[PDB]
């Protein structure tokens, strides 16, 4: 199937016509996404196949093909670029400056963007382009608003 | 079956549009991935 290098959408024909379930980053023959688009299953590229290779439900992510292989990392100081893909929406660049998720095993970037639940999987990225982590898993704070993690996995 | 589709280039566009604000919060990771507030 399609091995170029770019932002795609996880489609499904399960349901009523064709709904889009997340996103995902190809880069270096990898394809990147968050677990719960998923749920681990196999997927189609074309008349082509991709298994999942690696895998983790706490840190929401899974890649396809080979090892996770995004290792950018947010500097903590400047605004980031969220490429959000949405259901039958094109896909289309929002800046903004992150702000931060405490936890008790340390400080994660912060994204307060508010997009349809199939844009799970969108890439956040740096000045340099770099993909900087995943959008789709974060909380529902006081006045109902979205702010999701800057997730990102860890590359061996 | 879920398929993939290429939606495009992963590339950072001057003058895109600036939103969102940069709330700090406290916030916990259970064992199922899922965040919650801490109060
Ligand atoms: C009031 O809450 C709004 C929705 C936002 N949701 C999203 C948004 C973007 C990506 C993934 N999930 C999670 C469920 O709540």
């Amino acid at each position: 199937g399609e091995t170029t290098d770019g932002v795609y959408r996880v489609m499904t024909r399960r349901l009523l016509g064709s709904t889009q379930v997340g996103v995902g980053v190809m880069q270096e023959g990898v394809f990147h996404t968050m677990w719960h688009v998923t749920k681990g299953a196999a997927l189609r590229s074309g008349e082509g196949r991709l298994d999942p290779y690696w895998g983790d439900v706490k840190q929401d992510l899974v890649s396809y093909c080979g090892p996770w292989k995004l290792d950018a990392a947010w500097d903590g100081l400047s605004e980031v670029q969220l490429l959000a893909v949405p259901p039958g929406e094109r896909a289309k660049n929002i800046q903004t400056l992150p702000g931060i998720f405490k936890t008790k095993d340390g400080d994660i970037g912060a994204v307060a963007l508010d997009y349809p639940a199939g844009t799970s999987g969108s890439p956040i990225l740096d000045k340099c382009g770099r993909v900087i982590g995943l959008y789709g898993n974060g909380v529902v704070i006081k006045n109902g608003s979205y702010v999701s993690a800057i997730t990102q996995g860890k590359r061996e | 079956d879920m398929y993939i589709e290429r939606a495009g280039d992963i590339t950072w566009e001057k003058d895109a549009e600036v939103t969102g604000n940069s709330p700090r919060l406290d916030v916990a990771l259970d064992e199922s991935g899922d965040f919650s507030l801490v109060e």
